[PDB]
């Protein structure tokens, strides 16, 4: 982890809150399964050491590391002996509140995707929900003169579903004056330019 | 978590404001029912074994899921279910206790449609069996304490 | 419902271990090609 | 309405920060009934 | 959106249940409520025109919001921030008739964070305005309505903030 | 629901509820417990309305149990069957609820389309549910009866 | 969209290279195969209906999702998860004319997840559906025609999972 | 809250409420009655409180209220005042909730940064909540004085 | 993963049915094609490197992508496609002796799409090198091997266009 | 990351082209501004905190923000916002030295919008925010490294909005 | 979008303040350049097919875009192109008789690095070209209007950068 090469492979080209999410995978073998932990790891990854006599860097993105393994969970579980394995379906039952986005972050495309997964899932369950297409964020085109830009999921994956039933109604700003709004007024449409 | 004490609070400090009586009365409703509450939380732990195993018979035992084709169906999965309703039970007595609904579904709704859904899990039994616990739960816990009892069911059911 | 949602994936879990599977399963974790000692094991297994 | 050529009418909140919000939010963001120490250093040099 | 009444019908349906005397009595208990409730409807109604300018009167007016350099200076942002004071207040009404907070979450509150943000309208001081209202309409009301009236209008505060 | 209906047509207009439409809710929360009385009396009853109207329905239409007609065999009769209970459990949702929309939603839209996939026969479904009807109301007082006639029309008119 | 002949082009135009022998193989092997697709397109085009209907049969009837509680659940939903059946199929159809699984991607694949994940539509069921399709197609269509048209199946199946 | 922290820790170990945990929280609601008027108390004296606080503070530091001083000028020191009664109402919360956990998510996390940014002196701050302590103590009667000292030497602690 | 036994097995378990003769007889088949199946394993075993090389002078080397702004220039990026190449062998392995495409689905297929197109890695070169390498097996595992061979580096081809 | 000289390096290596004369111009003009920029940074890191303090004294403190229901409000996310604001400065420093803003994308930008919709944090008040800091570090590190700093914080601006 | 004038008018407005001496020398120092601007507005429109044509001569042309595997390749993305530099010169000459950079922002900047990202337009040869461009108008419009022309052309630049 303190390692060159686990740098610039990983935490380089990521911005801090994806690379304790993919930390948290290779050294620990589950997902980060909640707001508070992945708040307390985004806040030593932050920190600016405190100086260490130590010419190994001191703290920084190293000390994200060294708390994950210096974490009785770790040592527990994996022991000083045993490497860390991925925890899965089949071993140490696995919890729901994470899962789509836990079983995303296990597979190998997990690197290609550069947005953090689990801060904006933690969150996003205590925000209302979002102004977004109700199929997708991928299903908004991009607002510009001419030209139709979507994000493609292959290309680099960034999604965000959210629960949108058919009643929900989008808020919409009115490119014109504010009161104009036919929500707010029906003849709006039919007023002077 | 969220309890109907802190609630109180929370709702409080976004506002800035200090507590009024009208807030002072709400908190004086959780502390005449805790007293009963403690109660009706240690006779549920007892008879949680039982409850349970009452409740599977009512609905999901003799059902399709126990014909082969059906998620009862071996002992693998019939364990698996019984634990599903052995959650349902611990979080609903810790709903029960502290007085507020948001402790489920930060531990259990969230994401559970999708789990059932990538299993394979069939959601509408789980809300029967969770109804099931529910009239269980309301006879060993007593008239009184059963209206209380009865909401976090509800909530767990309405969330599946 | 929810506020938020991770998703859904298409997860199968395992019934019950084969020897065949089982097999299978020890070289990937290994990521060595089929050891000499368990291809001998495998055709008996075929035959068998 | 049969004469007019369709023009657009409204846009989402995200096309709205594209083409306002480079160089971001120009104000404070005042609120009612703040205690605020912003212009009194300027209001007593025009004094002076 | 959903009311009271729907919501122990869609439980019900889930269920494949056909309806029974717990659900009605369910039934029963909203439709003495409701009695109250549309009074207190036709109460906002006729006074809604006061309300909003009694909370503006409280909190927006009179402040530096008002004043050159805050969100509501110029006519079109004041009337646009009195427009959305109108908007709360009628969706809450809605909202207490119902019995259910559901059509606040599936109309106001979604995407309203974002809206604001991009505008840059004042989050917290919109929220100090709906509690102005609420106290208005608390008075209008009457304290049995007035119950029944504060949390709709309490969850339109969480919500926004 | 008639108060979801009202509060749908006021948003529409942007306008708070007219007294008009106020005072339909009104009249409708007194009704109320009428009506849920009248969905009880129809629940007693619902299993043999519903074996009742589907003699009815195949003496009327001896070819859909007929070895070409959808309806034909046990396991068939039994879902031809299921689906009159059915639109029953919706008819009694609707008279609680004042209105035909939560009917509609979870019976009528769509309902074509399905049909057609499964093939069952449109007009057969209607003439089952007109059965179930002369049933109900047989069982129904005749101002109850005739509350109960509307929501029973408006599947039929509906497939 | 692109099918096989075009795909053998654009990979040559990209190079500047003009046609060469290599390149007329590919093509040629198409041209063999390409009878025996138009026989089947014919055959699924007919039998589209009763496919869907028996695939519908084979997996999405007399389940849970069917029954109350479950996605399928209501006439809207039904109507809506067998109109969905039948875009697979007109799609899977047009890929194996094309001998391109591109279209696939163009159209049905892309974005698919995040609206089921939103609509909360069951991947693995709706996977499920479509192996069904397959299995129906194939008796239809016969042996040879079966291995083309499996390998578009296939692709959709690997797309939603 | 005590409630709250009885049922983490349950979670925790995966197993029901403990006897002994279930005795503590029978304890609190118990309490709760008393703890109410506590905070009642505090609340209606709570403008007094502030008032004589600050003036005790500024009387032990000059400096704080002087030209250099970061309260210095009638803006600056409404701030301070103001920054008196959030604390306040952070005890109050406390005492109903039974536990500093409340006061510590909204004041003494990241507090020391806030004021380092601030440049305020964290002692001044710290000397003004134990002068808030002296004037509450003395409106409360003895025991009440106890509970409240409690959430108030917390509160001098973190900062 | 799954396997040819492990497949009917649990076709027959859903149904509840003991097992056919006619579903024993292809079990009783896949014994059979055991045996030939574990030869062609380690012939495939032993020859790895060389399949690699052979494969990568049919097509990927001497070719725009090797030459400086081609998606296999560098070491690096050279040294990243060999290491594919070795992985769909490997799993091609794996799944001739599982007698199952599976496994490929669940390890290989899954989520190469998606890591391709954001690498920028060109689909049709990797499936040419795919198509060459199955050529070379053929050739080493012989006849009756190659067929069974071939099925696999086929399924991986389909799925990856 | 990349840097300006490793940005010339990598644009040659795609061509394969071996360094020439106006390559080599670009790199003496990256030479020439790299003093300056050496002691803009040492300026800007010494006054790090102080930088900060105004620039949140200039936008952010004395605002609906910090009052309750705004979302600096609590001293938690008072805290939260001062740790971004330093983030933003030592980023937008390194760029600086770099000579590429591609630092800026690869760790700070990326994602970071999304980030900020799911919190709810105001993005027009951060990028404010960014812009008060870029006035007071223009004063500090004077008129030649001010322009360079300049863009490092508009690019900043742009990405977030 | 905003002018000089309604820029110094929006300022002045937020503060509230009447238009004073050091407000009314801006506007006047605009008066001034107006006539000139206008000027060179009409001589750009003139020479505008010829100015790109000078400037994808300079830049585009003749280099490996224009040859087969190069963005600028095949006819419909060579006119593409040339339609994306009309754009910029269009919009730059707006510019530049308003006097103020913000149209750039509002029609052209908004989105452009992101729509070039996906449709893989490579952003440093667009930016060349933009520079060709101003280097060619610069000589058109003469001394005095190349110093006013160079600066929207240089955000346009930076913006894309
Ligand atoms: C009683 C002396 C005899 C008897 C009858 C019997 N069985 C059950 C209940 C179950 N039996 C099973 C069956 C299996 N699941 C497996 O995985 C296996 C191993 C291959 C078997 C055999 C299960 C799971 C149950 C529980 C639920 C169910 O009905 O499926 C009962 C009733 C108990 C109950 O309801 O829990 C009875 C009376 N079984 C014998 O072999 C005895 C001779
Ligand atoms: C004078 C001819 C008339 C008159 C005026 C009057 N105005 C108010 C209060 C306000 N007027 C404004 C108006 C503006 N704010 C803007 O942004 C603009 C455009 C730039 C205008 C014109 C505002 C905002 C207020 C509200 C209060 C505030 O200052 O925030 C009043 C008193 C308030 C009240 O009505 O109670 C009055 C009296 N009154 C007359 O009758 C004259 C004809
Ligand atoms: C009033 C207390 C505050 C205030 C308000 C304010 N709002 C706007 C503009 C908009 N308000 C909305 C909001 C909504 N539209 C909806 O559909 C809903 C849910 C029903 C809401 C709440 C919208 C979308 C707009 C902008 C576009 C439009 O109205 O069509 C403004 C104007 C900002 C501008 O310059 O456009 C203002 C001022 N501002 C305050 O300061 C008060 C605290
Ligand atoms: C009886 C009046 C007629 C008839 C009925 C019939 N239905 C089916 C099968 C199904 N019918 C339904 C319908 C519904 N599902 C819903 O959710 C609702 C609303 C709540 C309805 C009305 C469904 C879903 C099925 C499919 C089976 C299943 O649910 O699992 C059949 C059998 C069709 C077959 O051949 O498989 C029949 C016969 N048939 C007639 O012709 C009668 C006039
Ligand atoms: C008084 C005992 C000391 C003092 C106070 C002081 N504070 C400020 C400014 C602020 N203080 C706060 C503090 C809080 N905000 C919170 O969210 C919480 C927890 C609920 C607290 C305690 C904040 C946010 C500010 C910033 C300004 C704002 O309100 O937006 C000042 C003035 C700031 C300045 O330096 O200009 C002062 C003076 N100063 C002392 O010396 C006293 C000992
Ligand atoms: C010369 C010192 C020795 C030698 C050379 C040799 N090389 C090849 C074939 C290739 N060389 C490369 C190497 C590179 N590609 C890169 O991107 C880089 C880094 C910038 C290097 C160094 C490649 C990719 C090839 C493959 C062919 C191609 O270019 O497409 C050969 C040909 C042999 C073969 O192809 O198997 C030879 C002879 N070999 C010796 O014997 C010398 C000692
Ligand atoms: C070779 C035939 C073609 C080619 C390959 C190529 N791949 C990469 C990089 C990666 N490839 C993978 C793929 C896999 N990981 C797995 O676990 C599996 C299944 C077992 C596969 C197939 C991954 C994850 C990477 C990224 C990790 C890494 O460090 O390599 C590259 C490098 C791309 C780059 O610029 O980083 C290349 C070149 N590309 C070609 O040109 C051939 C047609
Ligand atoms: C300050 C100018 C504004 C502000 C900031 C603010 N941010 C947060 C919380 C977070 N900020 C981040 C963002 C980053 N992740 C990264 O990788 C980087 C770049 C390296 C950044 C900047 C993250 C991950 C968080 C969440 C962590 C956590 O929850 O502790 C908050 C707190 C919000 C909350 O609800 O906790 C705040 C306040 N918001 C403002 O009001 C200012 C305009
Ligand atoms: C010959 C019959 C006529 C002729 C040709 C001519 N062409 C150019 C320059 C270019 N030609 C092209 C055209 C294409 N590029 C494409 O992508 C396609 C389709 C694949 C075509 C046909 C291009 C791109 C250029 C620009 C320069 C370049 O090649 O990169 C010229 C020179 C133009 C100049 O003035 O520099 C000429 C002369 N001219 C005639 O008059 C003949 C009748
Ligand atoms: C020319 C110097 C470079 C070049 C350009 C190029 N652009 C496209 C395609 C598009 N260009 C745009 C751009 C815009 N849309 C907008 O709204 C604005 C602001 C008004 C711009 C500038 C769009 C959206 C497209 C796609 C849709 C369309 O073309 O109508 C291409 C073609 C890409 C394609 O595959 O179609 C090209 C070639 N490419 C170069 O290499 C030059 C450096
Ligand atoms: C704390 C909240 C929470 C919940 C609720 C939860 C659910 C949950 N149910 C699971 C499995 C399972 N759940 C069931 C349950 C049922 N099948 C039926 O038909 C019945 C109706 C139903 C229960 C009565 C089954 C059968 C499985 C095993 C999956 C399978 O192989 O079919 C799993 C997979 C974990 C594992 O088995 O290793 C989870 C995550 N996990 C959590 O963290």
């Amino acid at each position: 982890g303190k390692s060159e090469l686990y740098r610039r492979e990983f935490y380089q080209p990521f911005i801090n809150s994806r690379v304790l999410e993919l930390a948290f995978k290779h050294f620990l073998g589950r997902a980060p399964e909640s707001r508070a932990e992945v708040q307390k790891y985004f806040s030593i990854i932050s920190s600016p050491i405190v100086r260490g006599q130590s010419s190994m860097p001191s703290g920084g993105l190293y000390a994200l590391i060294d708390a994950l393994i210096d974490s009785e969970e770790y040592t527990s579980i994996f022991g000083e002996d045993t490497v860390p394995y991925l925890r899965n379906l089949g071993v140490e039952a696995q919890p729901s509140w994470n899962w789509g986005a836990a079983y995303d972050l296990y597979n190998y495309a997990a690197p290609r995707r550069k947005v953090p997964q689990f801060i904006t899932l933690f969150a996003d369950y205590t925000q209302p929900l979002p102004n977004q297409h109700p199929y997708g964020a991928g299903n908004d085109p991009l607002e510009i003169q001419f030209g139709a830009i979507f994000k493609n999921s292959t290309i680099n994956p960034a999604e965000r579903a959210a629960p949108i039933g058919k009643d929900v109604k989008r808020i919409l700003i009115r490119n014109g004056s504010p009161t104009s709004n036919e929500r707010g007024n029906p003849t709006g449409m039919s007023e002077g330019a | 978590m969220k309890d109907a004490i802190s609630t109180v609070i929370a709702k409080y400090d976004s506002q800035g404001k200090y507590f009024d009586n009208a807030a002072v009365d709400q908190l004086k409703a959780y502390f005449a029912t805790g007293e009963l509450r403690v109660r009706s939380a240690a006779a549920i732990s007892a008879n949680a074994q039982s409850i349970i195993k009452e409740a599977t018979a009512k609905a999901l035992l003799y059902s399709s899921l126990t014909r082969t084709g059906g998620n009862m169906y071996y002992a693998r999965r019939f364990a698996a279910c019984i634990r599903d309703m052995e959650y349902f039970l611990r979080y609903a007595t810790f709903a029960m206790v502290a007085g507020d609904t948001s402790l489920l579904d930060e531990y259990v709704l969230n994401g559970l449609k999708e789990t059932y859904t990538s299993l394979g899990v069939p959601i509408d039994a789980t809300v029967k069996g969770i109804n099931a616990l529910r009239e269980v739960v309301a006879s060993v816990v007593g008239p009184e304490a059963a209206g209380e009892a009865s909401k976090y069911f509800d909530h767990l059911a309405k969330g599946l | 419902s929810i506020r938020g949602t991770s998703g859904s994936t298409v997860a199968r879990p395992r019934l019950f271990r084969t020897v065949m599977t089982e097999t299978i399963n020890g070289i990937n974790a290994e990521d060595r090609y089929p050891n000499s000692g368990e291809v001998s094991q495998l055709d008996q297994f075929f035959g068998d | 309405g049969e004469d007019v050529l369709p023009y657009e009418r409204y846009l989402t909140p995200a096309g709205l920060s594209l083409r306002k919000g480079r160089f971001g939010s120009s104000d404070v963001l005042t609120t009612p009934g703040g205690i605020t120490p912003r212009g009194d250093a300027a209001r007593m040099m025009d004094k002076i | 959106m959903q009311d009271a009444i729907t919501a122990v019908i869609n439980n019900y349906d889930v269920q494949g249940k056909y309806l029974d005397g717990a659900a009605l009595d369910k039934l029963k208990a909203y439709f003495t409520t409701g009695a109250v409730r549309v009074r207190a409807a036709a109460v906002i109604s006729s006074n809604a025109t006061t309300i909003i300018k009694e909370a503006a009167a409280k909190a927006l007016i009179y402040s530096d919001l008002t004043r050159p350099g805050g969100n509501m200076y110029t006519t079109r942002r004041y009337a646009a921030c009195i427009r959305d004071m109108d908007y709360f207040l009628r969706y809450a009404t809605y909202a207490m008739l119902a019995g259910d907070p559901s059509i606040l979450d599936e109309r106001v509150l979604n995407g309203l964070k974002e809206t604001y943000n991009s505008l840059g309208v004042p989050i917290a001081a919109t929220v100090g305005g709906i509690q102005a209202m609420k106290e208005v309409v608390g008075g209008l009301v009457g304290p049995d309505a007035a119950k029944e009236a504060s949390i709709y209008f309490d969850y339109l505060s969480s919500g926004l903030s | 629901s008639v108060l979801t209906k009202a509060i749908v047509n006021a948003d529409a207009e942007a306008r708070y509820l007219s007294p008009g439409e106020l005072d339909r809710i009104k009249s409708f929360v007194a009704s109320g417990e009428r009506r849920l009385r009248i969905a009880q009396t129809l629940t007693e009853a619902r299993e043999r309305i519903v074996k009742q109207a589907g003699d009815q329905l195949f003496q009327k239409r001896p070819d859909v149990v007929s070895p070409g007609g959808n309806a034909y065999g046990e396991k068939m009769t039994a879902l031809c069957l299921r689906d009159l209970d059915y639109y029953l459990r919706l008819v009694t949702y609707g008279i609680v609820a004042g209105d035909v929309t939560p009917i509609e939603e979870i019976g009528i839209i769509g309902v074509k389309e399905m049909y057609n996939s499964l093939q069952t026969p449109i007009p057969a479904v209607a003439e089952g549910v007109r059965a179930m009807k002369n049933v109900a109301t047989s069982l129904l007082s005749g101002d109850d009866a005739a509350e109960a006639g509307f929501y029973f029309d408006y599947l039929v008119g509906a497939m």
